């Protein structure tokens, strides 16, 4: 079987699973055994829930058990608490031909008690301890920007809709409109500057920064210290695609080595290239240590 | 000025101008029955300059049915004189006096508004003529059993400054056409919301600068997003920008005198299913005086057929227009009685009309209002012998409902949730009704304490009752009003944590629940409890002059949770962070900054100081959490710890520089001010305002205010003594050196290192204390800091600043409230409670109520029946459920359903938990199958089962025999 | 036929309907003109609350009839 | 060949398409059943946003592949 076929057959069974995120504690309390961003809000919510939330979450789980996207380019994996459907973690692999390609990005999802009337809360965890802004819509503090995620005035076809909006829609929105091939033009106003040499240089600078950021945090830190929920998924994904990842990073290196027209962009590109070489050496060191999954 | 600390909530409803006008108005109230007492109470709580209580009748046993300030010892005394002493304590800013002399012409000239109750026809006509001739506002109010009548005559020329009470709406302009019918188009296809024929003004318009600050112009709404302002060819071409703001145009109307208005009446419809009722009620009320004149001043006897026939004949003789004879007979049969909730509602309406007359705000009744509550009567009526008086304080109520309904009321048990304004009014009405005075009881619960701002609309509390529990104080207050009332009060907040007291046994002996809460979570929880226990629930809510009642009947109507309300509007992340365009965004940003700076930055440090073993506890946390806590503790305790107030001032200055200079310079570096997109529109156009960094000036009051507030709060956080001297802080802040800023384009080892630095350098003798945001205290400087921060960020983006009043309204999430709306909605809710207690089940009798006292507007509807669904041909609603008894294993539970109900359970849940599912791990599924359901619930919910829990509620998603999902009722699992 | 819808806050809306439309169509038109989703709208007429799945003929709403768009409130 | 498309709510729909069909043709076919106008739609496959003019054979979309329907976003 081709490597793509093996990847598709192996990652299919593990798209939607449950994990022990919460365990029993003393004096009728509970503690988190995994790092969840919305732990404080979970504790504040307590046992409050809207009557329709249970039915909506059951339908969402039924949808997610089959409907998650899966391809050799990108895939989405969802883990939920074994006893609570409203606490979830999402792993999204970067699409090919993008600066995020073959990078594992982790999100925390918490469904408020008012769901599905209020939109769910999602936060990006793969931020490099808030030192990296991976996208104009992905602030370094972890906040994710989407029009679908807001109930503010907006437009009816753009707001969060209690009937025509779903978790799967939000996941696909992130995975295909945030991880775009050219993230620089995501910012409004910059969208019309594309096609000009200055816009091309700015996009190249942004992509050069994102290249090293993703190589460091989306690959190296995920291999070294994977999340407990996505440990074996991450291991399988990085073991099955180590050659493609190495080739892609080498191609990124060669592209960054091309001459530049402006010195201001050239200095930043050279610095990002040296950082990317430093991180790629470590990534090559780590990849060779990956014991092949059974 | 107006004492904001007392009138805080009422100011957001009325306004400074309206309250100033009411503070110069004298009120005369004639008649001190139940309705007059309610009017006086609401007016006094409103805060008029003075009120004079005039009455000629003496207190009797029949007056105790609604007068809560009269006792049996007051029988024989003048009602006004007896109630004046107690009414004066409601508001010390209002001068309350009592008058017993005749209403001479010279005496009437001293009052701006005159209210007439229980006055005869001749006196009413004379006083109305005199008031109309001399420009005195006149209001006539009456209540006869379950009927009401309100008349308003505010003079020949009355000016209204705000016709509807709604805030002006401003929209932003995208393009204006330059021709004879210039069309204004809104920004990025956003609805303006302007009404047709509105008046608007323009500001911040470039090119058409002549429209800036122009007089209001009549508009023509051509669509949901565009409108026309007339000829715009005389001005210059439109470049960009522009904001159109709605302007409230005053209106002048003329009121007919009573002598004229009787023959050509204009009716305000109170119920749209009874359009013909006001016409008959007008004639009935007019002919009541003739009947009294023809029967020695005696009203028709309660439920007497002969007197009803005589009154019908009098009505026939008095008027030639056709009238509802059945309605006339029903009016005559119960016209001699009097009840509390109707009096409260009519008093609330009449007090709003008094405030309207005094201040000139809101539209008055034009001109007659007639209301009835005939659905509260039994379908078969009341026997005459049952309605005879028995020498009791409820005689006027027995004249309406009979002695059997009084016995039913005495044995009723009702639960009131929340003891706020609505809760206090409901408690008063229940006490006056005689509810629970026999073998019944009245339960009231509230977790809050009395605050000074609560005294404005809660009449059961006194200035010396501050810091006392609301529920106990209200219980004692209504115990004084009616000694026979049995009340049990709790200081608990309803929820999952207080089910030990509010257990299933407690709800089992209840007859109904009345909601007086201010949040949706408590409402939803009380609905779930009422659904599970199958008891009626009455829900009430108010907002300013708006209010509603909803009634939920088991097996009859849908629940409050069956329908949905608009969500709380949140602010886009990019609108709060980088591109604010309204004062709300800056206020929310200031609140977030306050929280993050003065509360979140010190919680970990305080926990570390208080708990010696905090480090070992946080060393076991998963992920990067131990580092994220240790570095915050280090930053709060070593790096940023100020050793003197001078360091606090320096930190405040640096924070000001970073917030209003450095970050804005960075933002402008990222996006140049003159950046223009390819198609032509600049980036800093439309909803995005180009900012400009500020220059610090100690002479600027805003900068000094921010420095003062921030330094004092920072000193309070670390325990340093505050220096509340503006001159000293101004002197100190001038010596601070601001560093230059330029724009820019092993974990275990670290944990051990930070632990070592904490145990060596950090001192546990510090007094780090996070600050809790309090808005009602003017000496804590929280609101001052919020105002300074918001106004500085507004001046950053050229957003018009907001004063302390609007900042407190928005940032503090203050819900405006007034006493009149509360009284009206409480009266309506008590009417629905009476309907429920009677025994009505058909949905026509029950009425959901909606009101807006500003328009004025009042409307009703039948509650919607519960939705019906079918599984295997069996109909079920939200009230039906499965009944599973005994102790069963999980496998036994699934087999029971699969065998009896022919349903295959694919997802079993208990609240937020998930006991069973189709996608659960096989190991846990095998483990949980043989265990009893109680043990499974205990394991999944991670909490013990309390002994008071006698049953559990399960929600199941099932598949039929054919493999398709079907909706099924919830399961009630009875513990052995 | 033309009908009017009055909001609880006193704003008047004019709709162009037919004696045979459905409450869903009326709510969609109200959504177009105002912006509230249809599931958040409560239409009162002649003491009755309009429910989805019915037409105006059942409620006897004729020309120049007035409807009321009410809402629930969270204070107390 | 046959392809599936999963809509906003997770509801899966079934379509018939040519190998040479433009993505605009596919968008029109989805509108023929569910009606969001094509310039508002966004079609997702293998993480890439499909552009109107290319054929499915350009993206190597093949029989029984599943597509995802999402909408054009707007900035924070
Ligand atoms: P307004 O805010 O004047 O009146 C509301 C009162 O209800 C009390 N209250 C709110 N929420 C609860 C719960 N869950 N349990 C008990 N009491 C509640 C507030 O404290 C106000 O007194």
């Amino acid at each position: 079987k081709s490597i793509e076929q093996r990847y598709l057959e192996l990652m299919k069974k593990r798209q939607f699973d449950t994990f022990d995120m919460i365990v029993e504690s003393d004096n009728n309390s509970f503690r988190f055994v995994v790092s969840h961003h919305f732990e404080k809000m979970v504790r504040l919510a307590g046992d409050r829930y809207h009557p329709s939330r249970v039915k909506r979450l059951a339908q969402e789980a039924v949808t997610l058990s089959t409907s998650l996207p899966l391809s050799f380019s990108s895939s989405v994996f969802v883990r939920c608490d074994t006893d609570r459907l409203d606490i979830m973690k999402v792993l999204i692999t970067g699409p090919a031909d993008t600066p995020y390609a073959n990078g594992c990005f982790e999100f925390d999802v918490f469904f408020p008690p008012d769901y599905p009337n209020q939109p769910m809360l999602i936060n990006l965890e793969t931020t490099g301890r808030h030192s990296v802004r991976f996208n104009p819509n992905l602030y370094n503090d972890g906040k994710v920007c989407l029009s679908v995620l807001n109930t503010w005035h907006g437009r009816p076809e753009e707001k969060w809709n209690a009937q025509t909006s779903s978790f799967l829609q939000v996941l696909v929105s992130i995975q295909s409109l945030i991880l775009v091939p050219e993230p620089y033009f995501n910012e409004p106003g910059f969208e019309r500057s594309r096609g000009s040499p200055s816009g091309t240089n700015s996009s190249r600078e942004y992509n050069s920064n994102i290249y090293q950021a993703c190589v460091r945090w989306a690959m190296l830190e995920q291999i070294r210290s994977p999340s407990q929920c996505f440990k074996d998924v991450i291991h399988k994904h990085f073991w099955l695609k180590r050659e493609e990842i190495c080739a892609q990073i080498e191609g990124w290196i060669e592209e960054l080595g091309k001459p530049q027209y402006t010195e201001r962009a050239s200095r930043t590109i050279s610095f990002n290239s040296m950082v990317l070489r430093r991180h790629y050496r470590h990534l090559r060191e780590e990849l060779s240590k990956l014991k092949p999954p059974r | 000025d107006i004492d904001e600390s007392l009138y805080s909530r009422q100011l957001y409803v009325l306004g400074h101008d309206a309250m100033r006008r009411m503070a110069n108005s004298d009120i005369l109230l004639s008649g001190l029955g139940g309705l007059g007492l309610e009017i006086a109470k609401n007016v006094i709580l409103g805060g008029v300059k003075s009120i004079t209580l005039h009455d000629t009748a003496t207190c009797g046993l029949h007056d105790l049915s609604s007068q809560f300030y009269l006792t049996e010892a007051d029988i024989g005394k003048n009602r006004a004189e007896a109630s004046c002493a107690q009414l004066a304590e409601l508001n010390n800013y209002v001068r309350t006096v009592s008058h017993t002399g005749p209403l001479t012409e010279e005496f009437l000239r001293k009052f701006r508004v005159v209210v007439l109750t229980n006055s005869d026809g001749e006196e009413q006509q004379r006083i109305a003529k005199f008031a109309h001739e001399n420009g005195i506002a006149l209001i006539i109010a009456e209540t006869r059993g379950l009927f009401a009548k309100v008349f308003c005559d505010f003079g020949e020329s009355f000016t209204i400054y705000d016709q509807d009470g709604t805030q002006p709406i401003s929209t932003m302009i995208a393009s204006i056409t330059h021709d004879a019918q210039g069309v204004v188009t809104c920004l990025d296809e956003t609805r303006h919301g302007f009404n047709d024929g509105d008046y608007v003004t323009f500001s911040e318009v470039q090119g058409m600068q002549e429209l800036n600050g122009c007089q209001p112009l009549k508009i023509t709404v051509l669509g949901p997003y565009t409108f026309s302002i007339g000829d715009t060819s005389k001005f210059g071409e439109y470049k960009s920008g522009g904001v159109a703001t709605q302007v409230k145009m005053p209106k002048t109307i003329s009121f007919k005198p009573l002598a004229q208005a009787t023959e050509e009446p204009e009716f305000l419809i109170s119920d749209f299913a009874k359009l013909d009722s006001p016409a008959t009620l007008h004639v009935a009320f007019n002919a009541l005086s003739c009947y009294r004149k023809a029967h020695n001043g005696a009203l028709p006897r309660p439920w007497n057929e002969e007197d009803a026939n005589s009154f019908l004949e009098v009505v026939r003789a008095s008027s030639n227009a056709e009238v509802d004879e059945k309605l006339v007979l029903q009016f005559a049969k119960i016209c001699s009685g009097n009840t509390c909730p109707l009096d409260a509602a009519v008093g609330g309406i009449v007090a709003q009309e008094v405030l309207k007359a005094c201040s000139g705000k809101f539209t008055p009744i034009y001109q007659w209002l007639y209301f009835d509550a005939l659905e509260c009567l039994p379908t078969e009526g009341v026997e005459e012998a049952d309605a005879q008086p028995v020498g009791s304080r409820y005689d006027s109520q027995i004249a309406i409902f009979g002695k059997k309904f009084q016995e039913k009321l005495a044995d009723s048990k009702w639960f009131i949730v929340g003891a706020g304004a609505i809760g206090c009014e409901l408690l008063k009405n229940f006490g006056m009704l005689g509810l629970g005075t026999g073998n019944g009881q009245i339960f009231v619960t509230d977790m809050d304490l009395i605050e000074k701002s609560n005294l404005n609309r809660q009449f059961l509390f006194r200035p010396h009752d501050v810091q006392k529990p609301k529920s106990m104080t209200a219980a004692d207050a209504i115990k004084r009003m009616n000694p026979e009332v049995n009340v049990t009060a709790y200081e608990l907040r309803v929820g999952a944590e207080t089910e030990k007291v509010f257990s299933e046994d407690f709800f089992g002996k209840l007859d109904g629940v009345a909601n007086a809460l201010d949040n949706v979570d408590a409402r939803i929880y009380m609905d779930r409890k009422c659904i599970f226990n199958r008891i009626p629930l009455v829900e009430t809510g108010t907002l300013g002059t708006l209010g509603n009642v909803q009634v939920i009947v088991p097996f009859a109507t849908e629940s409050y949770s069956s329908s949905q309300d608009p969500p709380e509007k949140s602010i886009p992340i990019c609108t709060l962070k980088n591109f604010p365009n309204a004062i709300e965004h800056t206020l929310q940003w200031a609140r977030d900054a306050f929280e993050g700076v003065f509360k979140q930055s010190a919680e970990n440090a305080a926990q570390y100081i208080a708990d010696p073993q905090f480090t070992e506890r946080i060393a076991k946390l998963p992920g990067i959490q131990p580092l994220e806590i240790l570095d915050s503790i280090k930053k709060a305790l070593i790096d940023d710890k100020p050793k003197s107030f001078a360091h606090c001032v320096e930190w405040a200055r640096l924070y000001w520089e970073d917030q209003y200079v450095n970050q804005i310079k960075q933002l402008l570096f990222n996006f140049p001010p003159d950046q223009i997109t390819s198609s032509g529109q600049p980036f800093w156009s439309g909803p995005k305002r180009c900012p400009d960094p500020l220059v610090f000036d100690v002479n600027d009051p805003m900068h000094l205010d921010f420095i003062y507030a921030a330094a004092n709060l920072r000193a309070e956080v670390y325990g340093i003594e505050q220096v509340r001297n503006r001159e000293t802080i101004a002197e100190l802040v001038q010596k601070v050196k601001v560093p230059e800023f330029k724009p820019r384009s092993l974990d275990q080892d670290r944990v051990d290192k930070i632990i070592s630095e904490l145990l060596k350098n950090a001192d546990k003798s510090s007094k780090i204390t996070p600050l809790e945001f309090e808005k009602d205290d003017d000496s804590n400087l929280h609101m001052d800091f919020i105002v300074a921060c918001s106004n500085l960020r507004a001046a950053n983006y050229k957003i018009p600043p907001a004063d302390r009043h609007k900042s407190k309204l928005i940032a503090g999430k203050i819900i405006p409230a007034i006493a009149t709306t509360t009284s009206v909605l409480s009266g309506l809710a008590v009417l629905e409670v009476i309907k429920l207690i009677v025994g009505h089940r058909d949905l026509v009798k029950f009425k959901n109520g909606f009101a807006n006292l500003a328009l004025p507007f009042m409307a009703f509807s039948e509650p919607l029946p519960a939705a019906k669904n079918t599984y295997y041909g069996k109909e079920w609603t939200l009230w039906d459920r499965f009944e599973v008894t005994g102790e069963l294993s999980l496998q036994e539970f699934l087999n029971y359903f699969e065998e009896n109900e022919k349903l295959k359970i694919t997802m079993l849940s208990q609240g937020v938990s998930m006991l069973y599912s189709f996608f659960m791990p096989k190991a846990k599924c095998s483990e949980r199958l043989p265990l009893p359901m109680s043990e499974v619930v205990r394991r999944v919910s991670k909490r013990r089962l309390e002994p008071h829990e006698r049953s559990l509620v399960f929600e199941i998603c099932c598949n039929d025999v054919d493999g398709e999902d079907v909706e099924v009722p919830y399961v009630r699992y009875t513990l052995p | 036929m033309q009908i009017f819808v009055k909001t609880l806050t006193g704003k008047t809306i004019t709709l162009e309907v037919e004696p045979s439309d459905t409450i869903e169509n009326v709510k969609a038109k109200i959504q177009d003109k105002e912006g509230i989703p249809p599931d958040q709208q409560r239409l009162i007429f002649a003491g009755k609350q309009l429910e989805d799945g019915r037409t105006l003929s059942d409620y006897n709403i004729q020309k120049e009839s007035t409807l009321h768009l009410v809402l629930r409130l969270r204070g107390a």
